[PDB]
């Protein structure tokens, strides 16, 4: 899973 | 074809400051502080008169626990037991009805909320001086 | 507009402290046992207009019971209180309920388990089932933390008015008057203020 | 005032004045009302007011005045009936019976004064409990006879019988002696055949709704105790399940009756009984579907509208269905002609389970647990309920409540859903994926709705196979990441990202098998620990420690293709990672690291990891200890105080998770920490001296005491988990006692830390047996000065109070020798302190007080026949007996009854086993050779005579004979004590009641 790219912005 | 379809008194004010706080009143006869309400303390600026008041309501019930002008003659003092509260005399608060005098204390979540309240409180006194 | 509410339960369960919280916003730390009853008017502002409760805060200690079930006559609603830190006060809930509904046969009743703020809870949530067959509303409450402290009155207001969508609303906030302090009372206010400054605020460890 | 006139009994009672006071109380307000209240209470409480009740009940025109009059009579009947002259007893009976008859005969009074008639009925029942049947054998025959002369009298007799049943069978355990309860239960049993005849006839024939309802209300009470044959060998079930379900007037009570019927003790091998049990359920569900609402009806909406009595009816229907089906659903599960009935009943429960009402949902959820647990274990059952279960999955998923991240309700919901997942894993996955799409397509999107679904997905961890869970978890997190990207604004993106981290934290099996992924998770949490949006930091930290607890092993080994154990990577960057966290969140981070470090079982590597983790706080520590030692004034700087407290809090956090392994770090700071404790103590005392007691409230001193409290907490935390107790004794205890005991003793009460007591309790608990001289030192320094703080009332110094008796308890358990060494005057204060604890209503104090007394007696008994034990009994045996009796009988310590009874039984048994080797009496007061048995019985008879002068000598002697005989049988002993507590509340109790056991 590409969880590295999770972002709040 | 036209189808007929199926059938607070704070609105004229502006919110300058808003902070969560707990408000106390001093029972001189019992020589102890008594809680009066926990909720949002608001600095409200009347659009017509530009006069700023404190208005504070209790959570849930929304009942008024503070309603008075931020008089320029008022003075915020520390309380012996707290680095996050202010004590000051109030001559005319109408939370429970007739303009009654009180010694209030208001406490905040942190010392920096208390210091900011002081900042905003003194700005508001200047507004009310003009 | 006006409804008689009887508040019953064992001594020390917090009935008077609960009412006081609603009347003035204060939390009374001391236990001063109620003698017989104290009647207190309590008004709530709702989207259907104001509702007035005449609260009959009765004594839970037997040696202070006064008229006992004589206080229940013509009540239109009730709150039964117990203390989740004291099992005996829950064991007595059926006794209070018995004496209540023998006088008031068809009224809305709220069962309140008070003092849920205390860590060492003794009456566990799953043990509390008495309300089920008796059609009582149940709430965990805390007069100290205000947890659910408004729910008993909101639920009763909906029952008594017959409107399930009734809500508490913000009471109107009139413009406060302008200030003119008396220079003759300037010396008396410094005295009252000095004492207040040097009296420590309570519960300085609370979040507020 | 004028109202006070009724309080003067020398003159005749002015009935009109009474009615004015009553009206003012009930109908008035403020001071008028308050004044009348105190007058009415004084009136009612006059021990002669009962003499004026016949006047009030004859001549008053105010029903409240008559009610009060009956309350006054009730007091007299309940407490002093048997003291009266027999003429008054007959007279009082006569004008109660007459008053009831005349109120029933006047049709206007019967309809308008129900409260007064009900109070008169209850008053009559009190007389029956005294007089019937032994002095009133014809009450029931005459009741049945008078019922036929009038509907109103017949209806009121149903009320009287209802209250009688309640008083005898439902509320007698507390209020009567065992013998009196059995006597009344037997009497009602003897005459119930006639009562039932009247009740069944009224139900079969009667038209009067009000009379039918009264009769069914009484039947509800009868079903608590009557034999099942009255229910199954008559036609009454048919009447209840058809006729009375169709009329709404009778429907509520009838449903409650049928619920109790479902609980009758019933033979389980009779096939006719079984068909009758099927039949009344079938009838009832039929009447509901045709007269109330069909099974398709939207009960959620009906309940919300809250018309009439719909809410109570739906509550009562849930109770009936759940009660019956939990007992009897197997009766419906084999017969194919009963399958529609079984599923319709459960479909109603499905619809009831959608109601928005938390307490009712819990009632239906309890039943669902009962069902799915059975389907999980019982062969060949789950296929019957497949469609019910499929709907239930959706109901539970959609009403999932917030887990710890209400808590009790989450766990109940999780349990049912786990069962439901095992029952059909494929159906559960499909519902959850489907719900997620409607979050993505916006049709059900909301903060509440994505949270609820995430909690549900998290709740079923461990139920799928690892391969199916892997596919499921991947799909869920992929969908959630797309959902987060798709949303705009920090508010929404924060909610979704939290739920993502919640799901991940709930699937440790998946993380354990996918290191690369687990590593990516942690690094994202670390990124989030710099996010300032409210709640994100707390979320990242809670998730971090939660994953570590479950996956710590994968942080402590070197993973394939990695350069080092990941714990080393965490520690190296710890300053950066936590730079933006609040102190509380930093300490959680360090605690999480301590959990990992403790999984390293090579000592040298674990100790190295520990000293690397503590590098930042140790350097701050070394700096301050170098400074504050040079300029003790620096500790008045609030900033240094706060830094110091956070350092110590960091050590507490790591010690909490490492326990015994923390010892090397404790050794690094221990000696300077206790020096800091002394310095801070000096500054607190100096501040109190210069400013007064008010100084204890100032931020400065509260900050200084925080340091002291955290130091004590650190030492307590380590010692409570220490495995090497030789080092505790030889290295830790001596400096600790020297640092804390004198300082506690010689501070003014308002400056003593209760945490000192708590810390000493742990020292004694863990190594008390190894430090007898140290325990003596503890008592010497805290016993008398703490007792003087707490022995002037029950309120002041509440923490010291609790910790004080916990310390004495453990000393009494582990180092009783220390109480032996007390000088006699101090041992007497120890005994006073224990009894002082008895009298507390605070449960924390009371329970320990009673346990200390019990353990103390056993400690003394163990000593055998030696002078200290001999002197103990001579000085204190009767003190403990009478103080225990005092709290048993004073009505203000009901919560400690069981422990009081145990202590009392132990004391009495010492004498009746001749385990006390010396006479308990003086030389002069009793002849030589008198057994302690005779003397104890004599001392107790005299004690109870003076304390309860209204008991007869025969009552006291029968009570003591029984109590003494039963001092090996705790349940019976307790029964006899309860009997005594009933008898002391009245006059004329029967002394043969104490023969109840035999
Ligand atoms: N921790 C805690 N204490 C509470 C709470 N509510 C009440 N108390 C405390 O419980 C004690 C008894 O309070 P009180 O209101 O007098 O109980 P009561 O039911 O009115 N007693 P009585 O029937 O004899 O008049 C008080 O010390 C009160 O401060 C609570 O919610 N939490
Ligand atoms: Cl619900
Ligand atoms: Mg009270």
């Amino acid at each position: 899973i590409d969880l590295s790219g999770l972002t709040l912005q | 074809i036209h189808f007929e379809p199926v059938v607070t008194m704070e609105e004229d004010e502006e919110v300058l400051y808003k902070v969560r706080a707990k408000l106390f009143r001093f029972d001189a006869d019992a020589k102890e502080w008594k809680e009066r309400g926990t909720g949002d303390c608001k600095f409200l600026k009347n659009k017509k008169t530009n006069k700023v008041r404190i208005l504070m309501r209790r959570d849930k019930t929304l009942k008024i626990c503070a309603n008075h002008i931020i008089a320029p003659e008022y003075t915020l003092k520390p309380n012996v037991g707290s680095d996050r509260s202010w004590v000051y005399a109030c001559t005319a608060d109408i939370a429970e009805g007739e303009a009654e005098a009180f010694t209030f204390a208001i406490r905040f979540g942190s010392k920096e909320n208390a210091d900011k309240f002081k900042e905003e409180f003194e700005k508001a006194q200047e507004i009310n001086k003009k | 507009v006006q409804f008689k509410l009887v508040l019953v339960g064992d001594g020390g369960t917090g009935k008077t402290t609960f009412v006081k919280r609603h009347l003035t916003g204060e939390f009374e730390k001391k236990y001063v046992a109620t003698l017989g009853v104290e009647v207190h008017p309590l008004v709530f502002h709702t989207n259907r207009g104001p509702i007035k409760f005449n609260v009959w805060d009765t004594a839970g200690q037997e040696k202070f019971g006064g008229l006992r079930d004589g206080y229940y006559i013509q009540a239109q609603c009730a709150i039964i209180m117990f203390d989740v830190t004291s099992r005996v006060t829950y064991k007595n809930v059926p006794n209070w309920h018995r004496d209540l509904v023998r006088v008031c046969e068809n009224i809305p009743i709220v069962l309140c388990g008070n003092k849920v703020d205390i860590k060492d809870r003794k009456v566990k949530a799953k043990s509390i089932v008495f309300h089920r067959k008796k059609n009582l509303q149940y709430y965990d409450i805390s007069a100290k933390s205000n947890y659910n402290f408004e729910k008993p009155f909101l639920w009763l207001a909906r029952k008594l008015i017959g409107d399930p969508n009734l809500e508490f609303v913000a009471m109107p906030a009139l413009a406060p008057p302008e200030v003119v302090m008396d220079p003759a009372l300037a010396a008396q206010y410094e005295h009252d203020l000095e004492v207040a400054q040097t009296t420590a605020l309570p519960d300085e460890d609370d979040d507020l | 005032g004028s109202m006070e006139g009724i309080l003067d009994f020398s003159n005749d009672l002015d009935i009109a004045l009474l009615d004015q006071v009553v009206s003012t109380f009930y109908q008035g307000s403020g001071v008028q009302q308050k004044q009348a209240q105190e007058i009415l209470t004084k009136f009612q409480d006059n021990p002669d007011a009962w003499q004026k009740a016949d006047q009030i009940l004859q001549f008053s025109t105010n029903p409240q005045s008559k009610f009060i009059a009956l309350s006054i009579l009730d007091k007299l009947i309940t407490r002093k009936w048997k003291l009266l002259p027999n003429d008054h007893r007959i007279g009082i009976r006569n004008f109660v019976v007459g008053m009831i008859i005349s109120m029933c005969q006047d049709d206007e009074v019967f309809k308008t004064q129900k409260n007064l008639i009900n109070k008169s009925d209850l008053t009559l029942v009190q007389i029956l409990k005294q007089e019937w049947p032994q002095n009133w054998p014809e009450f029931i025959p005459e009741l049945i006879g008078s019922s036929s002369s009038s509907v109103n009298v017949c209806e009121n007799n149903m009320i009287v019988l209802k209250l009688l049943s309640e008083e005898v069978f439902d509320f007698s355990a507390e209020q009567m002696t065992q013998a009196k309860a059995l006597h009344l239960k037997n009497s009602m049993s003897k005459e119930f055949e006639q009562i039932f005849k009247l009740c069944f006839q009224v139900l079969e024939q009667g038209s009067s709704s009000s009379l039918i309802v009264a009769t069914l209300e009484s039947l509800l009470r009868y079903l608590h105790w009557i034999p099942y044959r009255y229910i199954y060998e008559t036609n009454i079930l048919e009447l209840l399940s058809t006729k009375f379900m169709t009329s709404p007037d009778t429907r509520a009570i009838t449903l409650k009756c049928l619920t109790e019927v479902s609980n009758l003790k019933i033979p389980q091998d009779n096939d006719l009984i079984k068909r009758q049990t099927v039949l009344f359920f079938q009838n009832t569900l039929q009447q509901i579907a045709t007269s109330v609402m069909p099974v398709t009806a939207d009960l959620k909406a009906t309940y919300a509208n809250a018309n009439g009595n719909d809410q109570s009816f739906l509550q009562d229907l849930a109770m009936f269905l759940t009660t019956y089906l939990a007992r009897n659903r197997a009766l419906l599960e084999s017969d194919e002609s009963l399958r529609e009935l079984l599923l319709n009943a459960h479909q109603y429960l499905i619809q009831l389970s959608k109601i928005e009402e938390r307490e009712l949902f819990k009632t239906t959820l309890d039943y669902w647990h009962n069902l799915v647990a059975d389907l999980f274990y019982e062969p060949l059952k789950k296929h019957i309920y497949e469609e019910i279960c499929s709907q239930l999955r959706l109901v539970i998923i959609e009403n999932m409540v917030r887990p710890e991240e209400t808590i009790q309700l989450y766990k109940s919901e999780r349990e049912v859903l786990v069962y439901l997942t095992h029952l059909n894993v494929i159906d559960t996955e499909e519902i959850m994926i489907s719900k997620l799409a409607r979050q993505i397509d916006g049709s059900e999107w909301s903060w509440h709705n994505i949270n609820t679904l995430s909690w549900a997905i998290g709740s079923i961890s461990g139920t799928m196979s690892e391969d199916t869970e892997k596919r499921f978890v991947v799909t869920v997190i992929k969908d959630l990441l797309g959902l987060c990207e798709q949303k705009r604004g920090k508010d929404n993106k924060a909610v979704v990202a939290s739920d993502i981290m919640y799901v991940v934290g709930q699937y440790p099996r998946f993380l354990k098998a996918h290191w690369n992924f687990l590593r990516t998770v942690i690094l994202k949490l670390f990124e989030f620990m710099h996010e300032t949006h409210e709640g994100v930091q707390d979320m990242a930290c809670d998730t971090f420690i939660k994953i570590v607890q479950k996956c710590k092993y994968h942080f402590v080994i070197q993973q394939p293709r990695e350069s080092e154990p990941f714990i080393q990577t965490i520690i190296r960057d710890i300053q950066k990672t936590t730079a933006d966290l609040q102190p509380q969140q930093v300490h959680t981070f360090y605690k999480a690291c301590g959990i990992i470090i403790s999984e390293e079982r090579s000592v040298a590597e674990r100790n190295r990891l520990l000293s690397d983790l503590m590098q930042l706080p140790n350097m701050a520590w070394d700096t301050i200890v170098e400074q504050s030692t040079a300029n003790p004034t620096l500790l008045l700087d609030s900033e240094t105080v706060k830094i110091i407290a956070n350092i110590i809090k960091t050590n507490v956090a790591v010690c909490t998770s490492m326990g015994a392994d923390f010892y090397p770090q404790l050794g690094h700071i221990y000696y300077n920490m206790l020096q800091l404790y002394r310095a801070v103590s000096s500054m607190i005392s100096a501040q109190v001296a210069a400013e007064g007691l008010i100084a204890t409230k100032t931020p400065k001193v509260r900050g200084l005491r925080t340091i002291k409290k955290e130091i004590l907490k650190l030492v307590e935390t380590y010692i409570s988990k220490a495995r090497n107790l030789d080092d505790v004794v030889k290295v830790l205890v001596e400096p600790l006692l020297n640092a804390v005991l004198e300082d506690y003793m010689n501070n003014v009460p308002d400056a003593r830390d209760a945490e000192v007591l708590n810390c000493m309790t742990t020292v004694v608990e863990k190594v008390g047996h190894m430090i007898p001289q140290g325990v003596i030192l503890i008592l010497q320094s805290v016993f008398e000065c703490t007792l003087d703080m707490i022995n002037k009332d029950f309120t002041e110094y509440p923490e010291h109070r609790v910790e004080f008796y916990k310390l004495l308890k453990v000393i009494n358990e582990k180092s009783f020798a220390a109480f032996l060494e007390l000088p006699p005057a101090a041992f007497k204060l120890f005994v006073d302190a224990i009894c002082w604890a008895f009298k507390h209503n605070n449960r924390d104090v009371e329970v320990n007080g009673l346990q200390i007394a019990l353990d103390l007696v056993k400690n003394i008994e163990r000593m055998g026949n030696v002078p200290f034990a001999n002197e103990f009994h001579k000085n204190y045996f009767f003190i403990f007996v009478s103080e225990t009796f005092f709290v048993l009988t004073d009505s203000d310590h009901k919560s400690g009854f069981s422990k009081q009874a145990l202590l009392l039984m132990k004391l009495i048994s010492l004498v009746y086993d001749n385990k006390i080797s010396v006479p308990l009496y003086q030389e002069a007061e009793v002849p030589q050779g008198t057994s302690n048995q005779v003397y104890l019985s004599q001392y107790l008879a005299n004690m109870l005579s003076n304390a309860f002068p209204h008991l007869t000598s025969e009552q006291i002697a029968s009570f003591l004979s029984a109590l003494t005989k039963q001092c090996k049988d705790l349940v019976v002993f307790k029964g006899t004590l309860r009997d005594f507590l009933v008898q002391i509340k009245e006059v004329g109790g029967d002394p043969t009641d104490y023969l109840f056991a035999e």
